[PDB]
């Protein structure tokens, strides 16, 4: 018996863009996190239906990693219930959520001295999505090409600083029980 | 820098009634902006933090709101304890900037 | 609960240097930010620097960056401010805060530069 394999879903040296959002399931290992709870790394961890202090003794069916990067301004969308450009567009939670929310600040490993335009966000579409949906478009919206690049900076504000977040939402279905937390000895 | 402005500089009123306050930035913020209170020759005590949400232990008469460059704060009944300095801060760049002040005065 | 309290000499001698020293309790130091707030008489709040709380992640305002240095000591759980070359004009009231944090049943949250802990404030009085 293993624990998962959160560590490349953290420490992974490129996440996707926003509006192709990356998603993983993690299926039999134990979990543990609480070592994620106590990092000193984690400017925001926000949790929705569950308390994270209870989250280390709870089992689930299997779990998800919404891992994707978002500005600093923009975090705040990333709740069930807001709206903005990317609440709307991009990357949509469920008003009954049951998952967590977890982001830091990668000013010094994502953004680029010349400008680094290597991150997408959809800033047109005719309707908002459903909840977790993606896509991936390429055609003229009725006036435009409605995938605009970032521009981080290490230069500019908090606000327009690269934010790396990962969403993890529970899931429990009537299949028997896999992500437990680790049982003490 | 990002100079912080406060229009009113005296802020002549009289208890019970609203109460408005105004921040002017240089360039854009992004909402990150908190709100101080000062008693004189006293601690200072945060009220609004990310322009739009309360402080721990704060009552509920106090309001912040805005974003961009535009910043204000709303008393809607005020006490006898609350005439003294308001503080506007900005930490979205480095050289984290608060304001000169803005003092209520009792009619 | 959370308590900052301050020490350090209330008269310096101009040219010399200025230490100060934010002897926190009720709360580890660790896993937080930290900073030095000035106020002069008669004038506003005005911001010295910050270190955070592990990891000695240090920044400093540019008008002054030149003469300080802050440092961070864990051992006794407590940090401190140090100044070289003091002038007349550098009275002021020393406030030493930490940097928001807001742990709920459901998580927390680190606030990005508000301060919602002071300290009691130290008058420096600097005369020849
Ligand atoms: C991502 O990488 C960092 C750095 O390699 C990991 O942080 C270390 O984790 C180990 C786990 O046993 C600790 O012993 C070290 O003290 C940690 N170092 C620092 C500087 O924090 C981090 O755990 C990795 N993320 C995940 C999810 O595994």
């Amino acid at each position: 018996t293993n624990l998962c394999p959160f560590g490349e879903v953290f420490n992974a040296t490129r996440f996707a863009s926003v509006y192709a959002w990356n998603r993983k399931r993690i299926s039999n290992c134990v979990a543990d996190y609480s070592v994620l709870y106590n990092s000193a790394s984690f400017s925001t961890f926000k949790c929705y239906g569950v308390s994270p202090t209870k989250l280390n003794d709870l089992c689930f069916t299997n779990v998800y990693a919404d891992s994707f990067v978002i500005r600093g301004d923009e975090v705040r969308q990333i709740a069930p219930g807001q709206t903005g450009k990317i609440a709307d567009y991009n990357y949509k939670l469920p008003d009954d959520f049951t998952g967590c929310v977890i982001a830091w600040n990668s000013n010094n490993l994502d953004s680029k001295v010349g400008g680094n335009y290597n991150y997408l966000y959809r800033l047109f579409r005719k309707s908002n999505l459903k909840p977790f949906e993606r896509d991936i478009s390429t055609e003229i919206y009725q006036a435009y090409f409605p995938l605009q690049s970032y521009g981080f900076q290490p230069t500019n504000g908090v606000g327009y600083q690269p934010y790396r977040v990962v969403v993890l939402s529970f899931e429990l279905l009537h299949a028997p029980a896999t992500v437990c937390g680790p049982k003490k000895s | 820098e990002i100079v912080m402005t406060q229009s009113p500089a005296t802020l002549s009123l009289s208890p019970g009634e609203r109460a408005t306050l105004s921040c002017r930035t240089s360039q854009s913020v992004s909402s990150y902006v908190a709100w101080y209170q000062q008693k004189p020759e006293q601690t200072p005590r945060l009220l609004i933090y990310d322009a739009s949400s309360r402080a721990t232990g704060i009552p509920d008469r106090f309001s912040g709101g805005g974003s961009g460059t535009d910043f204000t704060l709303t008393i809607s009944s005020l006490e006898p304890e609350d005439f003294a300095v308001y503080y506007c801060q900005q930490y979205s760049n480095w050289p984290w900037t608060f304001g000169q002040g803005t003092k209520v005065e009792i009619k | 609960q959370l308590q900052l309290q301050e020490s350090g000499p209330g008269l310096v001698k101009p040219s010399e240097t200025l230490s100060l020293t934010c002897a926190v309790s009720g709360g580890s130091i660790s896993r937080k930010n930290w900073s030095w707030i000035r106020q002069p008489p008669g004038k506003g709040l005005g911001w010295i620097g910050r270190i955070s709380g592990s990891g000695g992640s240090t920044d400093y305002n540019p008008s002054l960056k030149s003469r300080v240095t802050i440092s961070t000591d864990t051992s006794k759980n407590q940090f401190s401010l140090k100044l070289s070359s003091v002038t007349a004009a550098d009275t002021a009231v020393y406030y030493c805060a930490r940097v928001a944090y807001y742990e709920d049943d459901y998580g927390y949250y680190y606030t990005e530069g508000a301060f919602d802990f002071w300290g009691q404030g130290l008058r420096v009085t600097v005369s020849s």
